[PDB]
RNA sequence: AUCGAGAGGG
DNA sequence: ACGTCCCTCTCGA
C-alpha cells in the first residue's frame, strides 16, 4: 500500500519532490534537498551548555586585557589588541552565533545538541591537523579579517537550489540555514585559534573541503524517492514482526499497539482503539 | 524465476531505468504489434512481405505506426477490447501541462 | 520511415495540405507556393546546380542535352520520375530567362487570384477568356474577361522565342 | 466577522452581499485560540501579484499546489478564499526552516 | 519549446544517473562500432575505453533535462562537472 | 499547379556513423529515400530544394537500442494532380480504346468514349495513329488533356483524361 | 497543525522498536496524506481514487471496474506514471531516464 | 525474432479509454462469427467458416491466417462480431445505466433539472472529471417529473423509482413497469448532446447510448487457444457457443411464432450468456458452472495474478538463476561465486568488436562444452546459429558487427539477490567468479542487507543481455555503491561472527604474535606495502 | 499440457 | 474491500 502509494515520488530537476501530474509534495526533499547517505549525526555546541561558558568558548573582545586573543594564538597578536574597525566583525559574529543559540532553542527545545547533517565537520579539522601537522605553541597566520570573512564566504556557495529571483533564493537560504548553525558553532573565531590551531592554508582548505563535500550531499536530480521511502518505512515494520519467535514472547513483538497501531495509521479509519488526550 | 512486482520496486528505488526494460521486455514478453493513427487499437492488416498495411474500418494505409510493447500488455488490450472498452494507443500528444 | 508535413475538384478544393493557410517551416501563417512549368523547370535546375557545386565542394531544344548530364550527375540514376520531369517542363515551359518570369509574376499577382491561378495561368497559353476562364474553370466572376484579356494578351507577347 | 455565542439555525442569508462574504464564529471555540499551539505553523495570507509570482517562479499551474481547504481551523481565522495561498513557514528538523505553501478551495 | 543557456538553472554537476546512463549509452555504442575518439591506450572493454572518453571529456553528447512544466535544459557532457 | 511543401523524414543510423561527415551521410540518407518517390498525402516528391541549408537538429540516441533519430526537416518541389486540372503532355501508349499521355511523371490516360465523335482508330500504322476529320494525334504529339479523375497505386499516381470538350486538343 | 501529528504517531512507533529512520522518508509519506486538504488515506479508496493514472491505479486493489468506469468516462492517462510504462514496456522516466541524450555534429567536429 | 517492417517505430504516448459503437465494430470486423462449432467442418483439421478462423487468425502452427499472411508468431488476433438480437446491458455499466436513467426523462430524454436550480447550475459546473456526475445524480433521483416552465424546458411527464432487481430494471409509480433495454437505449439514443456531456460521457469516445451492447466484439484465438488434449477449445470459446446458441434461440423466438412469455425468457438468458462472459462474481447469481465455476473476462485481470499484478507488474524472465547460497572467507564483498553449470547455460549477447574478435573466435571455437564455451552467435542474417550442433561449428570465421551469445565469465555485472526482497540493499550487483560445486557463494559481510544464511537459503541471479543495463547495473546498483543506507542513513553492512568475534581476541593488548605467524598475516593483505 | 485440492522449503 | 515476496516437490478430471 506504501509503495504503489509513494511509487511515482522522485526528486525532480528543480528540486521538487512531485508525481505523475506535476503537483509538488515537497519543494526541497527532506525540506533541505540533501541525500540520506552523505549525512552524519555529530553535535551543534552553539545551544546545549551554560549561558556562561559559552562566551568563554566564542566571545572574543579585543578592546580588553583579560578577553582578547593572546598573540600565543595568532600572528597579529599585539597589532590587533585593541583594535576596532575588526571588533565591530569579532561583534558581528559574536552576534549572529548568540542570534543562533536561541534560533536553535526554537526549533530544537528538547535540549537536544546531536542531529544528523551533511559534512561531518567534527572530522575534517582532525583531516587538516593530521595532514598539514599543526603546532599547539607556535601561533597562527590569520587576519581576524581572514577568519570570520571566510566563513562568511563559504556559506555564500554552499548551494542547494540555483535560480535568479529572490523567491527561489529566499528558499535558498531557508534550506542551507541549519546548516550554518553548525559552521559558525565550529568555524569560531576563537575556536578556530585557540582548540584548532589552523594556519592559513590549513583553514581555507577546510573551507573549500566543507564546499564540495556539501554539494555531493545533495540529493541527485532522477532518486525515486518515492518507492525508496515506502520500504525504508515498511522494511523495519516487517522484521519488527518477523523476528519475535527468537526469544519466547516477552513484549513489544508484532501484536501490541505497534505493527498493528500502524495498521490505524495508513487506514485513519475514525474507531481508534486507545485514544488520549495528554493535557498539560 | 519471477521477476515480481516485489522487485519491480527495488529496482525503481535504485534508478535502473533501461535495465528494468530489458528484464521486461528482452528477457520475457516484448513484441511487434500494428496500430492505428486514429484506431488507437492493434487491428492494421501486417501483410509485410509485400508492405501492405491496411486498417480498414478507418479506410487508410498511411498512418500506421509500430510498437515494443510486452505481448502480456497486448492480450490486456484485447482482453479489455472483448469486454468492448477500447484502450487506444497514441503517439502523438496533446496535454503537456 | 515515412515523409511527415505539418499539418475534391478543380474548384480549388485542395487537399488539407494544398491548403492556402499553410504553416512555414518557421511556424508562422505563410501563404502557399503555386508555380508555372517554366517558374518550375528553373526552380529545379538552380536547385540542381547548387547541389553539385556542394558534392564538388568534397538555347533551342539544347537544355535537353545539359540537363541530362546533371540528372546523371547530381542525383544517382535511382530517380525514373525526375528525368522525365526536368524533360517535360523544357519542351513544354514558356520562359526561358529569369527576367521574363519574374515579369510574368509580378503581372501576375496584380490580379490577386488563386496561386493555382497564378500557376496554370502562366502555363496554358490562352488566346481569348472563353478558352481562359472555360479551361481555368475558377476564374469565372473573379476577372473581368477584358481584363484577363488584357493580361493574357500581355502574356502573349512575353514568350520567349525558341 | 458576527459572534453567536450559543447557536444559529439556517434562517443563510450570508452570501447576498456581493461584493461582501462574511465570517460567523462562535464563542465556544474562540475562548481558546488555536494558532498559539506548539503544532500550528505560521500561515501567511499571500496577494493576488504574491500569488501569481509562486506560479511562475516555481513553474505550476495552480493545481499542483498543495491545498488547505476553507474550512480549515486557520483559513476561517483568516478567512481564506477560493484562490488564495499561504505561506506555511515552520522549524524543521532538517532545514531548520522549511517553508512549504498551501493553495485554499 | 526550449530553454536557452544563459538563464540555466539546473544541477551543474553531473548526476550519478546522468553519468551512468552517459558511460553506459556511449559504451554500447563503442562495442556496437562506433568511431572512439579518444585514444586507446590498449582497451579491448567498452565500458573502460567510453570511461576514458568521459575521463577526456571527448563524448558528444548533450543530456536534456527536462522540466516538470516540460521544458528543457541541455547540458553537454564537455561542460557538466564530474565529482560524485 | 506543382508545389513546394515544407516536409520532416525522420531517419536514423547506427553508432558505426558518429564521428566523421555524419550530415553528409544523412543528407544523402534523405536523398535515399524522398528523392524520387510518390505519395497521395503530397504527391510527386520530385527535388529537395535548397541542399546545403537543409536542417538535421540533435539526435536522440535511442533507448535499448544505441541509435538515434533525427528530424530533418526538408523544402522540396511536389506534383500532385487533381480532378478537373487541364494538363499539356505528349502521347506515349497508343491503344485503341484509348492513348496513353505522359505529363510531369504521371501517366494520364484517354479513352475512344472521351474522345468527341470523329476519331475513327486506325490499328494498320507505322507507328499506332489515331484518324480524324483533320487532325492526327500519334506516338509522339502534343495534345491538352483534362484530368477526369485520379488514383494512386503504389510509388505512382495515374489518371483518366477528356479531349471531348471545347479548348482541348487543338495544339 | 496535523501533518506533525500523524507524523509524530508514526515516528512513535518505529522509534519504539529502536531501529530509526530519516525524517525525509516519513516526512515523505505524512506530505504525501496532509498534501491534498485533508488525511487522504493509504488505501483502494484513500489515495487510489486520486486523478492520476489509469493503468496506474489499476495495478492496485480495484483494478477491472477501474478500467471500466475509465472506458465509460473517455478517461485519460498520460503515461507520465511509471506504472504505465512497466504495463507498456517502456524505459520510465526514472532516474536513468529521468532525462534524454542527444548528439551534436559541432561537438563532433571539435572531437573528430 | 520477427521480420523487418518499414513502418515508423513510435513508443506510446497516451492511452485513449473509450467505448466500443456498436459500429466500429461491425466495421473493424473481419469476418462475421455465425456458427457455435470451434473448427469442425468435418472434424477435420481445417477450421470452419462460423467460428475459429474465418480470417481471425489459425490455430495450427503450420498454417497460415487467412488475412494477415503472417505466420502466428506476428499475427497479434483479428477481431470479428456477432450481431445480437436485442440489445442487451454490460454487466459492468449496469449501475451507472440506472444512474442516468436516474438522471433523465425517460420519455422525451433532456436532464431532469436543467440550468435552473441553484445547486443545478453549481453541480453544472464542478468542471472536476465525474464529480459533477455524482453530484448531478443525488440532485435528480428526486425530481420525478419534467416541466412546462416554471418560475420552458419542454416535456412533462413523470419518472419511476428505477430499482434493480437482478441483470435488469424495474419502475414504478404513483404502477409497476419493468425497464426493458430496447427502451432503455432509446431514450439514451434521444439524450441530447449537451446532456451526458456535462452528465459524464463524451462526444466519440464514450457516448452512454453505448452502455447497452448492440454489437458483440469477437476476440481472437490468442485470447482463447485450443491444447491438444484431437485438441480442445478455451472457457472462453466454450462460453461464446453458448452466447451464440443462447443468442441464436432468441432471434428465432422473435420472428416465427412470436409467443410474449417465450422471448421474454431467453433475451434474460441471452444478457446471462453476455453478462457471464465478461463478469462472473456477480452479486446473486449462480456464478455459471462449465459442467464443473467458469473463468470470466474480469476474473482473468484481477489482482494477485492476471495481467495486472501478475503478467505486467510482474513477469518472468529468461537468463534467470537459483540455488543453494554458502559463504566464502576467501572472497570479495563485490563478486559472487556461481557455479560452472550456470556459467555453461547462462549466455549474453556480445558484439563483433575488432578489440575482441580474436577472443569470440576462441570462445565459439571452444563450445558448448568448455568453461569459457559459446551456446549460440547470431550472423548479420541474423538467424540464430546453434553451435551445439551446427556442422559449420567446426570452421566459421566471424564477420565484425555479428553477435555471440557466449558465456559468462568472471567479473560480469550480475543482478543478484535474495527472496523476502522488501528493499534496494537486498537487489545488489555483483562480479562474477565462476566456481565449482553446485552452489553460489557471496562474502560473509553482504549477508545481512540480504538478510540470508547458510542453511537452506536459496538465491536468484539475473544477467543483463546488454551493455548500457551492465552500466545501470554497475554504476548504480554495485555492492559498494551501497555500503551506506539511505534508510537509516548509515553503513548497512558491517564485520560479523567469526572476524567479529575474534577480531576483540586479537585487539587485546594480552593478545601477542611472535616472529613466524606475523609474516604469514602480512602476505595475506593483498594490499601489502611488504615493509615489515 | 490446463484449471482444482494437498504437504514442505527459506 | 483486499488480504507479504519466491521456491521445490506430489496428485485427481
Ligand atoms: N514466512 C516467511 N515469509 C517471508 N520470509 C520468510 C518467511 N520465513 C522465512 N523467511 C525468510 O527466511 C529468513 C529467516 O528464516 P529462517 O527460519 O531461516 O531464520 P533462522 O533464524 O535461521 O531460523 P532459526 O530461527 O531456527 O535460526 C529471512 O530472510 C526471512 O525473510
Ligand atoms: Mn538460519
Ligand atoms: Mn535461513
Ligand atoms: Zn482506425
Ligand atoms: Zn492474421
Ligand atoms: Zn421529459
Amino acid at each position: 500500500r506504501l509503495v504503489k502509494a509513494l511509487e511515482d515520488i522522485m526528486v525532480h530537476y528543480d528540486n521538487t519532490t512531485r508525481n505523475s501530474l506535476g503537483n509538488v509534495i515537497q519543494f526541497i526533499y527532506g525540506e533541505d534537498g540533501m541525500d540520506a547517505a552523505h549525512i552524519e549525526k555529530q553535535s551543534l555546541d552553539t545551544i546545549g551548555g551554560s549561558d556562561a561558558a559559552f562566551e568563554k568558548r566564542y566571545r572574543v573582545d579585543l578592546l580588553n586585557t583579560d578577553h582578547t586573543l593572546d598573540p600565543s594564538l595568532l600572528e597579529s597578536g599585539s597589532e590587533i589588541l585593541g583594535d576596532l574597525k575588526l571588533q565591530v566583525l569579532l561583534d558581528e559574529e559574536y552576534k549572529q552565533l548568540v542570534k543562533d543559540r536561541k534560533f536553535l532553542r526554537e526549533v530544537f527545545v528538547d535540549g537536544e545538541a546531536n542531529w544528523p547533517l551533511p559534512v561531518n565537520i567534527r572530522r575534517i579539522i582532525q583531516n587538516a591537523q593530521q595532514t598539514f601537522h599543526i603546532d599547539h605553541t607556535k601561533p597562527s597566520d590569520l587576519t581576524i579579517k581572514d577568519i570570520v570573512l571566510g566563513v562568511k564566504d563559504l556559506q555564500e556557495n554552499l548551494l542547494v537550489l540555483r535560480g535568479k529571483n529572490e523567491i527561489i533564493q529566499n528558499a535558498q537560504r531557508d534550506a542551507v540555514t541549519l546548516f550554518c548553525c553548525l559552521l559558525r558553532s565550529r568555524l569560531a573565531t576563537r575556536r578556530v585559534l585557540q582548540e584548532y590551531r589552523l594556519t592559513k592554508q590549513a583553514f581555507d582548505w577546510v573551507l573549500s573541503n566543507i564546499e564540495a563535500q556539501f554539494l555531493r550531499s545533495v540529493v541527485h536530480p532522477g532518486e525515486m524517492v518515492g518507492v525508496l521511502a515506502a520500504q525504508s518505512i515498511g522494511e523495519p515494520a516487517t522484521q519488527m514482526t518477523l523476528n519475535t519467535f527468537h526469544f519466547a514472547g516477552v513484549a513489544s513483538k508484532k501484536v501490541t499497539s505497534g505493527v498493528p497501531r500502524l495498521k490505524e495509521i495508513l487506514n485513519v479509519a475514525k474507531n481508534m482503539k486507545t485514544p488520549s488526550l495528554t493535557v498539560y | 524465476l519471477r521477476f515480481g512486482e516485489m522487485e519491480r520496486d527495488c529496482m525503481i528505488a535504485h534508478g535502473a531505468a533501461s535495465f528494468l526494460k530489458e528484464r521486461l521486455m528482452e528477457a520475457s514478453d516484448a513484441f511487434r504489434v500494428h496500430i492505428c493513427g486514429i484506431c488507437g487499437l492493434m487491428t492494421v492488416i501486417a501483410k509485410l512481405n509485400h508492405n501492405q498495411f491496411e486498417c480498414k474500418g478507418c479506410d487508410n494505409k498511411i498512418d500506421i505506426y509500430q510498437i515494443h510493447i510486452p505481448y502480456a500488455a497486448k492480450l490486456l488490450f484485447q482482453e479489455l477490447m472483448a469486454m468492448n472498452i477500447t484502450p487506444r494507443l497514441y503517439t502523438d500528444r496533446s496535454r503537456d501541462f | 520511415v515515412s515523409t511527415s508535413t505539418f499539418q475534391n475538384a478543380a474548384t480549388l478544393q485542395l487537399g488539407q495540405e494544398f491548403q492556402l493557410k499553410q504553416i512555414n517551416h518557421q511556424g508562422e501563417e505563410e501563404e502557399l507556393i503555386a508555380l508555372n512549368l517554366s517558374e518550375a523547370r528553373l526552380v529545379i535546375k538552380e536547385a540542381l546546380v547548387e547541389r553539385r557545386r556542394a558534392f564538388k565542394r568534397s538555347t533551342r531544344e539544347k537544355e535537353l542535352e545539359s540537363i541530362d548530364v546533371l540528372l546523371e550527375q547530381t542525383t544517382g540514376g535511382n530517380n525514373k520520375d525526375l528525368k522525365n520531369t526536368m524533360q517535360y517542363l523544357t519542351n513544354f515551359s514558356r520562359f526561358r530567362d529569369q527576367e521574363t518570369v519574374g515579369a510574368v509574376i509580378q503581372l501576375l499577382k496584380s490580379t490577386g487570384l488563386h496561386p493555382f491561378e497564378v500557376a496554370q495561368l502562366g502555363s496554358l497559353a490562352c488566346d481569348t477568356a472563353d478558352e481562359a476562364k472555360t479551361l481555368i474553370p475558377s476564374l469565372n466572376n473573379k476577372i473581368s474577361d477584358d481584363e484577363l484579356e488584357r493580361i493574357l494578351k500581355e502574356l502573349s507577347n512575353l514568350e520567349t522565342l525558341y | 466577522i458576527f459572534v453567536y455565542q450559543n447557536n444559529i439555525t439556517p434562517s443563510k442569508l450570508v452570501p447576498s452581499i456581493p461584493p461582501a462574504t462574511i465570517e460567523t464564529f462562535n464563542e465556544a471555540a474562540l475562548v481558546v485560540n488555536i494558532t498559539h499551539h506548539e503544532l500550528v505553523p505560521k500561515h501567511i495570507r499571500l496577494s493576488s501579484d504574491e500569488k501569481r509570482e509562486l506560479l511562475k517562479r516555481y513553474r505550476l499551474k495552480e493545481s499542483q499546489l498543495p491545498r488547505i481547504q476553507r474550512a480549515d481551523p486557520v483559513a476561517l481565522y483568516l478567512g481564506l478564499k477560493r484562490g488564495e495561498v499561504v505561506k506555511i513557514i515552520r522549524k524543521s528538523e532538517t532545514s531548520g526552516r522549511y517553508a512549504s505553501y498551501r493553495i485554499c478551495m | 519549446k526550449a530553454i536557452p543557456k544563459d538563464q540555466r538553472a539546473t544541477t551543474p554537476y553531473m548526476t550519478k544517473y546522468e553519468r551512468a546512463r552517459i558511460l553506459g549509452t556511449r559504451a554500447l555504442q563503442i562495442s556496437m562500432n562506433a568511431p572512439v575518439f579518444v585514444d586507446l591506450e590498449g582497451e579491448t572493454d567498452p565500458l573502460r575505453i567510453a570511461m576514458k572518453e568521459l575521463a577526456e571529456k571527448k563524448i558528444p553528447l548533450v543530456i536534456r533535462r527536462y522540466l516538470p512544466d516540460g521544458s528543457f535544459e541541455d547540458w553537454s557532457v564537455e561542460e557538466l562537472i564530474v565529482d560524485l | 499547379m506543382f508545389f513546394i511543401k515544407d516536409l520532416s523524414l525522420n531517419i536514423t543510423l547506427h553508432p558505426s556513423f558518429f564521428g566523421p561527415r555524419m550530415k553528409q551521410y544523412l543528407k544523402t540518407k534523405l536523398l535515399e529515400e524522398v528523392e524520387g518517390s510518390c505519395t497521395g498525402k503530397f504527391g510527386y516528391i520530385l527535388c529537395v530544394l535548397d541542399y546545403d541549408n537543409i536542417d538535421i537538429q540533435r539526435g536522440r540516441i535511442l533507448p535499448t537500442d544505441g541509435s538515434a533519430e533525427f528530424n530533418v526537416k526538408y523544402r522540396a518541389v511536389v506534383f500532385k494532380p487533381f480532378k478537373g486540372e487541364v494538363v499539356d503532355g505528349t502521347v506515349v501508349s497508343c491503344s485503341q480504346h484509348g492513348f496513353e499521355v505522359q505529363v510531369g511523371p504521371m501517366k494520364v490516360f484517354v479513352t475512344k468514349h472521351l474522345m468527341p465523335q470523329d476519331l475513327t482508330f486506325n490499328a494498320g500504322s507505322n507507328p499506332p495513329s489515331y484518324q480524324s476529320s483533320e487532325d492526327v494525334i500519334t506516338i509522339k504529339s502534343r495534345i491538352r488533356v483534362k484530368i477526369e479523375g485520379c488514383i494512386s497505386q503504389v510509388s505512382s499516381i495515374h489518371a483518366i483524361g477528356s479531349i471531348k470538350e471545347d479548348y482541348l486538343g487543338a495544339i | 497543525a496535523g501533518r506533525a501529528a500523524l507524523y509524530k504517531e508514526v515516528y512513535n512507533v518505529i522509534a519504539s522498536d529502536g531501529s530509526y529512520v530519516n525524517y525525509r522518508h516519513m516526512a515523505l509519506l505524512v506530505d504525501v496524506m496532509t498534501t491534498q486538504g485533508g488525511l487522504t488515506s493509504v488505501t483502494r479508496h484513500g489515495f487510489n481514487r486520486s486523478n492520476t493514472g489509469a493503468l496506474m491505479r489499476c495495478s492496485f486493489e480495484e483494478t477491472v471496474e477501474i478500467l471500466f468506469e475509465a472506458g465509460a468516462s473517455a478517461e485519460l492517462d498520460d503515461c507520465r506514471g511509471v506504472s504505465e510504462n512497466v504495463i507498456l514496456g517502456q524505459m520510465a522516466p526514472i532516474g536513468t531516464g529521468a532525462f534524454d541524450v542527444m548528439i551534436d555534429e559541432e561537438s563532433l567536429v571539435k572531437y573528430m | 525474432g520477427q521480420q523487418y517492417s518499414s513502418a515508423p517505430l513510435r513508443t506510446v504516448k497516451e492511452v485513449q479509454f473509450g467505448l466500443f459503437s456498436p459500429e466500429e465494430v461491425r466495421a473493424i470486423s473481419v469476418a462475421k462469427i455465425r456458427f457455435p462449432e470451434t473448427m469442425d467442418e468435418t472434424q477435420t483439421r481445417a477450421k470452419i467458416g462460423g467460428l475459429n478462423d474465418p480470417r481471425l487468425g489459425s490455430i495450427d502452427r503450420n498454417l497460415k491466417c487467412q488475412t494477415c499472411q503472417e505466420g502466428m508468431n506476428e499475427c497479434p488476433g483479428h477481431f470479428g462480431h456477432i450481431d445480437l438480437a436485442k440489445p442487451v446491458f454490460h454487466v459492468g455499466f449496469i449501475a451507472k445505466i440506472k444512474k442516468v436513467c436516474e438522471c433523465v426523462c425517460m420519455h422525451c430524454g433532456k436532464l431532469l433539472l436543467d440550468e435552473h436550480n441553484e445547486l443545478m447550475r453549481q453541480a453544472l459546473a464542478i468542471k472536476d472529471s465525474k464529480k459533477r456526475f455524482a453530484a448531478i445524480w443525488t440532485l435528480c433521483k428526486t425530481k420525478m417529473v419534467c416541466e412546462t416552465d416554471v418560475p420552458s424546458r419542454g416535456c412533462g411527464n413523470t419518472q419511476p423509482t428505477i430499482r434493480k432487481d437482478g441483470l435488469k430494471l424495474v419502475g414504478s409509480w404513483k404502477e409497476l413497469r419493468v425497464l426493458s433495454t430496447e427502451e432503455i437505449l432509446n431514450i439514451f439514443k434521444h439524450i441530447s448532446v449537451k446532456d451526458f456531456t456535462s452528465l459524464g460521457f463524451n462526444e466519440v469516445f464514450s457516448r452512454p447510448e453505448w452502455m447497452i451492447l448492440t454489437c458483440l466484439p469477437v476476440p481472437p484465438p490468442p485470447v482463447r487457444p485450443s491444447i491438444s488434449f484431437q485438441r480442445g477449445e478455451d472457457d472462453l470459446t466454450f462460453k461464446l457457443a453458448d452466447i451464440l446458441k443462447a443468442n441464436i434461440s432468441l432471434e428465432t423466438l422473435e420472428h416465427n411464432g412470436a409467443p410474449h412469455h417465450a422471448i421474454e425468457e431467453a433475451e434474460s438468458l441471452l444478457q446471462f450468456h453476455v453478462a457471464t462472459y465478461m463478469d462472473n462474481d456477480i452479486a446473486g447469481q449462480p456464478q455459471a458452472l462449465q459442467k464443473s465455476p467458469v473463468k470470466s473476462i474480469r476474473a482473468r485481470l484481477k489482482g494477485k495474478e492476471g495481467r495486472i499484478r501478475g503478467n505486467l507488474m510482474g513477469k518472468r524472465v529468461d537468463f534467470s538463476a537459483r540455488t543453494v547460497i554458502s559463504g566464502d572467507p576467501n572472497l570479495e564483498l563485490d563478486q559472487v561465486g556461481v557455479p560452472k553449470s550456470i556459467a555453461k547455460t547462462l549466455t549474453y549477447p556480445e558484439v563483433v568488436t575488432p578489440y575482441n574478435i580474436d577472443r569470440l573466435t576462441q570462445l565459439v571455437r571452444n563450445g558448448p562444452n568448455e568453461h569459457p564455451g559459446a551456446k549460440y552467435v547470431i550472423r548479420d542474417s541474423g538467424d540464430r546459429i546453434d553451435l551445439r550442433y551446427s556442422k559449420r561449428a567446426g570452421d566459421i570465421q566471424l564477420q565484425y558487427g555479428w553477435k555471440v551469445e557466449r558465456h559468462i565469465m568472471d567479473n560480469d555485472p550480475v543482478l543478484f539477490n535474495r527472496q523476502p526482497s522488501l528493499h534496494k540493499m537486498s537487489m545488489m550487483a555483483h562480479r562474477v567468479k565462476v566456481i565449482p560445486y553446485s552452489t553460489f557463494r557471496l562474502n560473509l559481510s553482504v549477508t545481512s542487507p540480504y538478510n540470508a544464511d547458510f542453511d537452506g537459503d536459496e538465491m536468484n541471479l539475473h544477467v543483463p543481455q546488454s551493455e548500457e543495463t551492465r552500466a545501470e547495473l554497475s554504476q548504480l546498483c554495485a555492492v559498494p555503491l551501497q555500503i551506506v543506507s539511505p534508510q537509516s542513513n548509515k553503513p548497512c553492512m558491517g564485520i560479523v561472527q567469526d572476524t567479529l568475534c575474534g577480531i576483540r581476541k586479537l585487539t587485546l593488548r594480552d593478545t601477542f604474535i611472535e616472529l613466524d605467524q606475523v609474516l604469514n598475516m602480512l602476505y595475506w593483505v593483498p594490499d601489502w606495502d611488504g615493509v615489515i
